[PDB]
């Protein structure tokens, strides 16, 4: 993963793009999702305290 | 529980949600074989008087 | 015929990369007096799929 982008509207993002030697010779595409987005950590900081 | 396999009684903890004593055995075999053989002969002669 | 005379080619890149796909190979058939006389055209499979 490219390290998580700073938060917008309570969510991060991150991207991985199969940048190792690509699916080749008719081989199947990389098994997974290119991008993820996840909710931010601010609820720990506010709530558990 | 009485185990129907190894033929014995056993004690279970409250940490285990279920200890069942079902049996399953699943087998898959693949056997694949090749053999080959050849022989060949050539002769020539060229002659005069 | 000794059909094992002819080429152990690699299998072709998988036609559909990840679903119900197929691959094939062929003997690299070169015709000769041997091939014509020893029933090779009759008994040998030219391509495997
Ligand atoms: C992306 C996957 O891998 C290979 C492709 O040809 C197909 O679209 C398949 O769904």
């Amino acid at each position: 993963w490219s390290s998580w982008s700073p938060c917008v509207q309570g969510k991060k993002t991150r991207s991985r793009e199969c940048n190792n030697p690509p699916p080749s010779g008719g081989g199947r595409s990389c098994v997974g999702e290119t991008t993820e987005s996840t909710q931010c950590e601010d609820e720990e900081l506010e709530h558990l305290r | 529980v009485f185990s129907g396999d190894g033929k014995d009684f056993y004690r279970l903890s409250g940490n285990v949600l279920s200890y069942t004593f079902q049996v399953k055995i699943n087998n898959d075999f693949n056997y694949e074989f090749y053999n080959s053989t050849w022989s060949y002969v050539k002769h020539t002669s060229t002659e005069h008087t | 015929c000794f059909c094992d005379h002819y080429a152990w080619t690699q299998w072709t890149s998988c036609s559909k990369t990840c679903n119900s796909g197929t691959q094939s190979r062929h003997r690299q058939i070169v015709v000769d007096k041997y091939y014509q006389e020893n029933f090779c055209e009759q008994i040998c499979s030219k391509q495997e799929t």
